[PDB]
């Protein structure tokens, strides 16, 4: 299954991600450095911040309470489509998801 | 020696585990620790050893506690109460500032960047050892490898290794000459001048990146930089040393697991993840910031809790047959790097170190075993480990690449 990451500067990358792997884990394993994934993915750090594409929001399982809390601490502009992408888990349904990466994580 | 049972602690919760001298240690560190996970033993116990402290014994509780620094603070991470660094004793938010910095130097872009130096370093270590038929792995490889990486990262001269090897052992494992604070002070006295140098004449090595970095809105202080670099050196040298040794200890006793990785190098990354779970070796913890109830148990302000990282993976609820190593295991579940905001900064680097050591070792010395007549001595503690690992092989079975 496919995930597209677009950078703040317009750079595009695509990965083929196994079902059940986090968008963070895929990005951190594959040279997409504008996703940091500092805490390794228990939603404890806020360095895996992405803006999910508006054509996919309504297909990604909702943010839980821990995520929402940690979402308050993002450093780039928080948008309604902001998510912590260590909490977005690859599935059949997510084929072709586009996520935009903000210009900062630290 | 056992501290008097404080009045708020129920008696049926009493289980006197000594984390520095557990009962069945000649059976192996992990088995000795697995005693906290017999069916009869509860989730949360109070040991009277080491001045009295709680222990979490299941992965589920170890994770919640690590996810919860407002109740369980890192201000006092070590047991017993009686060591700077930065950022070990810090919580969020201040801790994020130093994490940011450490990530400029051991972060995944740096780790991806270094793969090839790392392999080259592994290869010459192994190549000097191959012809000899024998080595003490922990001293001849597990220590020089991560130390040589640190020297490359901080752009330190190769002639300095012996000196840091010494200062480092006196901290990690006192050979008994020097006090720990003394060893710490002497590490600081080597770093101080270099950090002054790299501030006034900055390079592109790890120390210049740290020493010229920003914390909060302003330049790091020499002293903050010093405290961080010592953690960068210490935290990655001792865990790595002991962990590589447990790994090689296992493979030395396990021809078929060796065979699998030799005949099929693709599985090595999955192998390394399995070895991380099975030979998990860290058990630090937290202090309670307030009185708080937690899984049927009332905990008092100032109480310390051991949250043994090593145990989660070994917990039969998290992994079927926890004491079996199986490189194929469907979901390798563990917290060998910790969990929550403090999750090892060196996690990316640690993995390459392991994967590279395995890859390069097995393609050169596929057959080796423990030296005849040795039995390996283990130590337990914050970082459990292996005293020495004497290995032998037939040079005739080895190969150069
Ligand atoms: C087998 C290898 C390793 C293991 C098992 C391991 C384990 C751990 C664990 C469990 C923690 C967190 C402790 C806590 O939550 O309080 C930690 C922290 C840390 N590790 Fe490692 N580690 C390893 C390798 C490394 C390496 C290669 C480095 C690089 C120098 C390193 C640097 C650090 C640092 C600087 C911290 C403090 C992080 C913090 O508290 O924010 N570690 N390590
Ligand atoms: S990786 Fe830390 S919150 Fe997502």
């Amino acid at each position: 299954s496919k995930v597209v990451y677009v950078s703040h500067d317009g750079t595009r990358r695509e990965l083929d991600v196994a079902d059940g792997v986090s968008l963070m884990q895929a990005a951190v394993s594959n040279g997409i450095y504008d996703i940091v994934g500092d805490c390794g993915g228990s939603a404890s750090c806020a360095t895996c911040h992405v803006y999910v594409n508006e054509a996919f929001t309504d297909k990604v399982p909702a943010a839980n309470e821990r995520e929402i809390g940690m979402l308050e601490s993002v450093t780039a502009e928080l948008k309604p489509n902001s998510r912590l992408c260590c909490q977005i888990i690859m599935t059949p349904e997510l084929d072709g998801i586009v996520v935009d990466v903000p210009d900062r994580q630290w | 020696n056992l501290a008097p049972l404080p009045p708020h602690v129920p008696e049926h919760l009493v289980f006197d585990f000594d984390m520095y001298n557990p009962s069945n240690l000649s059976a192996g560190v992990q088995e000795a620790w697995a005693v906290l996970q017999e069916s009869n033993v509860p989730d949360l116990v109070w040991t009277r050893c080491n001045g009295g402290h709680w222990i979490a014994t299941r992965g589920q509780l170890i994770r919640e506690a690590y996810e919860d620094y407002r109740h369980f603070s890192s201000e006092c991470p070590f047991i017993p109460r009686e060591y700077d660094f930065i950022p070990t004793s810090m919580d969020p938010p201040e801790q994020r500032q130093f994490r940011a910095l450490a990530n400029q130097v051991v972060g995944m872009p740096v780790v991806d960047c270094l793969e090839n130096c790392i392999q080259e370093l592994a290869c010459s270590l192994i190549e000097s050892l191959r012809p000899q038929g024998q080595c003490n792995f922990t001293e001849d490889y597990a220590e020089p490898f991560p130390i040589r990486i640190f020297m490359l990262l901080a752009g330190l001269p190769e002639e300095d290794i012996p000196h840091l090897k010494y200062l480092t052992d006196q901290m990690t494992r006192p050979d008994g000459s020097m006090t720990f604070a003394e060893a710490k002070e002497a590490l600081y006295d080597y770093l101080i001048p270099i950090i002054e140098q790299r501030r006034q004449k900055p390079g592109t090595d790890a120390i210049s990146i740290v020493a010229n970095g920003q914390v909060n809105g302003r330049p790091i202080t020499s002293d903050e930089a010093k405290r961080m670099c010592g953690l960068l050196l210490v935290g990655g040298l001792d865990t790595v040393v002991n962990f590589l040794s447990f790994s090689m200890e296992f493979l030395a006793k396990s021809p078929e697991h060796r065979q699998e990785l030799i005949e099929r190098p693709e599985r090595i990354p999955a192998a390394c993840e399995e070895l991380l779970r099975r030979f998990s070796l860290v058990a630090d913890g937290r202090i309670l910031t307030s009185d708080y109830e937690f899984h049927g148990v009332q905990l008092k302000k100032g109480d310390q809790i051991l949250l043994p990282q090593m145990l989660s993976g070994l917990d039969e609820r998290e992994n079927a047959a926890p004491m079996h190593v199986d490189f194929s295991r469907q979901k390798v579940s563990h917290t060998t790097f910790g969990h929550g905001s403090h999750l090892c900064l060196g996690q990316h680097l640690a993995r390459r170190e392991i994967i590279v050591t395995l890859k390069e070792w097995l393609t050169r010395i596929p057959d080796f075993s423990i030296a005849p007549g040795a039995q390996i001595q283990h130590k337990s503690g914050i970082v459990s480990g292996v005293q020495a690992l004497p290995l032998v092989w037939d040079p005739a079975t080895t190969k150069a690449v």
